[PDB]
């Protein structure tokens, strides 16, 4: 029985409304930079594309190590399972304290929320995300405990390939906020 | 006869607002008649109730009478493509700003009043040729020298010519406020920074027939005082108008202007009724 | 599963006419140029319909006919053996309490109560996920 | 200067004479009199954003010397308190700042923790309004707060409590709310209500949950 995945189907129109409402934030950004005319990232902020770039190399570097995982999930291992979901968690919360560190170093230098009209929106486009990749970490610890507690089963397999495209989403979402943010300007 | 046709639409003072009635009764009209047409059918089809000589036979379960479907989908898309047609030529017979105007005035919309301008006149006849103030601007509010200012006591009074080219250009202080005279038969928004907006807050009528009084209300939503901000539109003859504006460069209040013309100082059609609070309030 | 795809292909079909069709239409005779904000909109609801469409569609192109989409099925092709549904549980509503506690906290600015109310959230979402799997206790 | 405060006053036909009068006799529907107080009221209600309102702190309209401006205007039509400037033309920062502590905290206890805190935080007031919390103040705000009386806030003058009682006084606020804890985390700077959530929410959560952990359950 179960000829289509059920699990899969919810997750994948969930995934659609998540792209909706990053939408709205898209917007949000777009405007507002149609009015500041010339220089338009104000005057004190200098994005940094030397730490930019390494933080999104290891977001497609453990894309591809969920991947892995779930290629380890298909078949019936689950200890590849967990090595791989493991370093998918190690690379990304490395991402998150790297976001952290721009963030710290972009505040201690002018852009702030109350700052200025770029600083919000800045701010807003990237900490959701930021929010969005601390609760896939949360989702990733949550498998990894569930699968440590009973006998691995298709259900199981269901659970990690559903986490592993909510990643994927994620990933996508970042590249298309780095492109618009660090390159098109 | 049309006056019930019309389902309450004034009279128009101007010719925009003339042409825009007319559409108003046609349309008005053949929403009627398709109505008409409905509730007829509806009400028809009430009459085929139940017999009891019917046996035990069901009705003959048709269904799916397929070029019905052809006919009452193409004719809906003539009726609203003949709609679309001449609403689109009567909008942009509503909206012309030609680049010479007669008189120009800047509203200034804020928390619960208005105020005036009198920026330019320029009247064809070869007369007339007024000017603003700007030594003040100091960043898109308009700052003139003549400027009728309302309080929550007097009403403020817009004193305009007959028969002129008259244009508005709206700005609002701290909110969004709205501009109506139904008299006019049109109303826009009053925003805070119409330019970075990519909002049009200047348009203009030809000419307004009549003569007298008329009311303006506000139509957004404002705060508290929201059903308190009216004002009053005074239509006289050019005549009339030089005085008026002679005696206000002489430094004169509004009311006093206007009594100098033998016109009531006051508004007639609305009245600065206090900032209530309740029926059974300690006064 | 031939029928969902082409639904949602329809309306991403229509969708991204009416999207560039905007884009244009205010790039030229708008008072500002490009809206910024319906087109962005009208993109990514196009967006949604083509993930959506796409995902059936690499279903459908691999499956085998289904006794619900295949008419002159009976009823006794069906038969066999379903999924899993849950019956009772109590974790929603203590998951809704945290979540409310969590906005409240939100509401009037009280970094306290927002910390309290995540962790609640997550407290109770571990139930929720945990609650079909926990073995017999170790005594 | 004066003439330009004129124009600030009169040509803000949004902001000021509608409420108070181009005599600044106060009109009785809108707002008091405003005949008697100086630059000290101006400059503590209109940079704290308060003033021209449509009642909690908010960011200032008017920024660039048209404060001052409004203030000179009001207090020349009547005399009252002034800002305290420093001898270059600024507004007093450092110097306002007391060097005796315990008779400021003495004083603070005395004349200002009733309604807002031991230190500082707000209180509650009765059928609605409360007092503010004071860490987000100026020290020159505090100074013409205290001077001026605002909204059923009783008015401080400076000949029943001195200006070096109120540098002292205000060192020991800004001392106040600015002190690092010496005990850990700041549970609120209340007494022991948050301190008996924190023991049933932390402590005893943690103790039943060892106990569940150890002992069976059956
Ligand atoms: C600011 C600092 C100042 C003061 C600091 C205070 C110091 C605190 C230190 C105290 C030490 C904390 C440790 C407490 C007990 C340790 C439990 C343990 O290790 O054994 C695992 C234990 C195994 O239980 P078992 O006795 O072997 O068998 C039970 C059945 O098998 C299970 O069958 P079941 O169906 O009965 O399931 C029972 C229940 C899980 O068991 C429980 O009942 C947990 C609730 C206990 C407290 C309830 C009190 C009232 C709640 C309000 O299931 C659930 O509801 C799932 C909830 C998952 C909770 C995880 C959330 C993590 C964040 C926590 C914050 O499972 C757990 O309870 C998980 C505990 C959470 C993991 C440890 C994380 C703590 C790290 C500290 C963070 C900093
Ligand atoms: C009057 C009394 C007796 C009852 C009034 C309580 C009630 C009216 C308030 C909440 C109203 C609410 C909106 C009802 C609808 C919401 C509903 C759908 C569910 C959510 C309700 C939840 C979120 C209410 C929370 C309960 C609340 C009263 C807990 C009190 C905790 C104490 C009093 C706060 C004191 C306090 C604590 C406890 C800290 O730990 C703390 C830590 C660090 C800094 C400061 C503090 C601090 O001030
Ligand atoms: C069981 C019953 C009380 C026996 C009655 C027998 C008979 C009727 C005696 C007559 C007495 C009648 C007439 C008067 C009652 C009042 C009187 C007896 C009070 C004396 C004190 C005493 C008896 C306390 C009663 C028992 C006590 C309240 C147990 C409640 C807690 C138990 C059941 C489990 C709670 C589990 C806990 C770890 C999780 C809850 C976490 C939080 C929300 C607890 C709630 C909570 C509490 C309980 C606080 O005390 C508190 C204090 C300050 C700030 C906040 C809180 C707070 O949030
Ligand atoms: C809404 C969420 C918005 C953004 C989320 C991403 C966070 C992005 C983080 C960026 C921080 C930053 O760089 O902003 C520097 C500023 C300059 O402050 P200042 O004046 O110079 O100094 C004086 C400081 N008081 O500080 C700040 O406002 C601190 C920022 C506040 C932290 C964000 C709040 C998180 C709340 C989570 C909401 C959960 C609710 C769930 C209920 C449904
Ligand atoms: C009608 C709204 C309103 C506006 C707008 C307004 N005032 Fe006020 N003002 C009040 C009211 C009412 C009070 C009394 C304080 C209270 O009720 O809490 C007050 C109080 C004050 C006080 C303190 C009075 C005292 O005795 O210490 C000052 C100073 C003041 N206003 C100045 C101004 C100035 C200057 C402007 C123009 C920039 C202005 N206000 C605009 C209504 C207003
Ligand atoms: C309960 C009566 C009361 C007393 C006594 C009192 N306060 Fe106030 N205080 C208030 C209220 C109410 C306000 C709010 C003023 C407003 O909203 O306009 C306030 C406002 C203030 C502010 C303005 C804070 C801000 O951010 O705007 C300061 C500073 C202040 N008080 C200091 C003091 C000091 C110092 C004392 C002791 C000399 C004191 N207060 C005594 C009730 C009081
Ligand atoms: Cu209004």
């Amino acid at each position: 029985l179960n000829r289509p995945n059920m699990v899969s189907v919810g997750t994948i129109v969930w995934l659609s409304s998540e792209l909706m409402f990053f939408a709205g934030l898209f917007a949000m950004y777009f405007t507002a930079r149609a009015q500041a005319g010339g220089a338009w990232p104000p005057e004190p902020t200098e994005l940094n594309l030397a730490l930019a770039v390494p933080v999104t190399l290891v977001l497609i570097a453990s894309s591809f190590t969920c991947q892995m995982g779930v290629f380890a999930a298909e078949r019936g291992d689950v200890f590849g399972l967990r090595r791989w979901y493991v370093i998918t968690f190690l690379m990304g919360l490395f991402f998150v304290l790297g976001q952290g560190y721009e963030y710290i170093h972009l505040v201690e230098h002018g852009t702030t929320i109350p700052g200025s009209a770029y600083g919000s929106v800045f701010y807003l486009a990237t900490g959701f995300h930021g929010l969005h990749v601390i609760g896939g970490l949360v989702a990733f610890v949550l498998l990894l405990a569930r699968t440590k507690m009973s006998k691995f089963t298709p259900a199981q397999a269901t659970a990690a390939i559903v986490v592993s495209y909510y990643w994927h989403f994620v990933d996508i979402v970042w590249i298309a906020l780095f492109a618009t943010i660090y390159f098109v300007r | 006869w049309s006056d019930a046709l019309a389902l309450g639409w004034p009279t128009g003072i101007t010719p925009e607002a003339k042409l825009n009635r007319e559409l108003w009764i046609g349309s008005v009209i053949a929403s009627f008649a398709v109505g008409a047409i409905v509730w007829g059918l509806i009400f028809w089809t009430s009459a085929f109730h139940r017999k009891k000589a019917t046996d035990t036979e069901l009705p003959r379960q048709f269904g799916y009478n397929m070029p019905l479907e052809l006919t009452l989908t193409v004719i809906p898309f003539l009726i609203i493509s003949v709609l679309f047609y001449f609403t689109v030529v009567v909008q942009e017979r509503m909206m012309h700003k030609d680049p010479n105007p007669e008189v120009v005035i800047d509203v200034t919309a804020f928390q619960w009043n208005w105020k005036f301008g009198y920026q330019k006149i320029a009247f064809a006849d070869g007369s007339f040729d007024y000017d603003g103030a700007d030594p003040e601007r100091k960043t898109y509010l308009n700052f003139d020298k003549i400027e009728t200012l309302g309080t929550s006591s007097e009403i403020p009074v817009l004193v305009l010519p007959a028969g002129k080219r008259i244009e508005f250009v709206l700005n609002s202080a701290d909110v969004i406020h709205g501009f109506w005279v139904p008299e006019f038969l049109f109303k826009r928004d009053v925003l805070p920074e119409p330019k970075a907006n990519n909002s049009d807050n200047v348009f203009q009528v030809s000419e307004i027939q009549q003569t007298g009084a008329f009311v303006g209300r506000c139509t957004e939503m404002c705060g508290t005082f929201h059903a308190m901000m009216n004002f009053e539109v005074r239509v006289v003859e050019p005549n009339d108008f030089k005085a008026y504006i002679d005696q206000r460069n002489a430094g004169k209040t509004n009311a006093e202007a206007l009594a100098a013309i033998n016109q009531p100082p006051l508004a007639i059609t609305t009245e600065p009724f206090e900032s209530r609070r309740g029926e059974l309030v300690p006064q | 599963m031939h029928i969902e795809a082409r639904l949602f292909e329809i309306l991403t079909a229509f969708f991204a006419l009416a999207a560039v069709v905007y884009a244009v239409l205010t790039a030229m005779f708008a008072t500002g140029g490009v809206e910024w904000a319906g087109t962005t909109a009208l993109v990514l609801t196009t967006g949604l319909t083509l993930i959506t469409g796409t995902f059936f569609r690499f279903v459908a192109r691999r499956l085998d006919t289904r006794p619900e989409d295949y008419e002159d099925a009976e009823i006794s092709d069906g038969a066999g053996e379903l999924g899993f549904f849950a019956p009772h549980s109590w974790w929603p509503i203590l998951i809704s309490l945290s979540f409310s506690t969590a906005a409240v906290g939100a509401a009037l600015w009280l970094p306290w109560l927002i910390a309290a109310g995540v962790a609640f959230v997550i407290t109770s979402v571990c139930g929720l996920v945990f609650e079909y799997y926990w073995g017999p206790e170790k005594h | 200067s004066s003439a330009l405060l004129r124009t600030g006053k009169q040509l803000f036909d949004t902001s000021c004479v509608s409420c108070h009068g181009a005599n600044l006799q106060g009109v009785p529907d809108h707002g008091p009199s405003l005949i008697g107080v100086g630059e000290a009221a101006v400059y503590f209600q209109v940079s704290t954003g308060r003033m021209p309102a449509m009642a909690p702190r908010k960011d200032p309209i008017f920024d660039e010397a048209q404060i001052d401006a409004i203030g000179a205007y009001v207090q020349a039509n009547g005399g009252g308190p002034t800002v305290v400037r420093n001898p270059d033309g600024s507004i007093a920062t450092q110097s306002l700042r007391g060097n005796d502590l315990g008779r400021g905290g003495d004083l603070f206890r005395l004349n200002c923790a009733s309604c807002h805190n031991f230190t500082g935080k707000g209180g509650a007031l009765s059928s609605g309004k409360y007092a503010p919390d004071l860490a987000p103040a100026n020290e020159q705000q505090i100074l013409t707060a205290m001077l001026t009386g605002p909204q059923n806030m009783p008015k401080f003058s400076n000949r029943q409590l001195s200006f070096e009682a109120k540098k002292d006084i205000i060192a020991y606020v800004k001392v106040a709310t600015e002190a690092r804890q010496p005990g850990g985390y700041l549970l609120g700077g209340f007494g022991p209500a948050p301190e008996g959530m924190a023991m049933w929410i932390i402590g005893m959560v943690a103790a039943i949950g060892l106990a569940l952990w150890i002992g069976a359950r059956s």
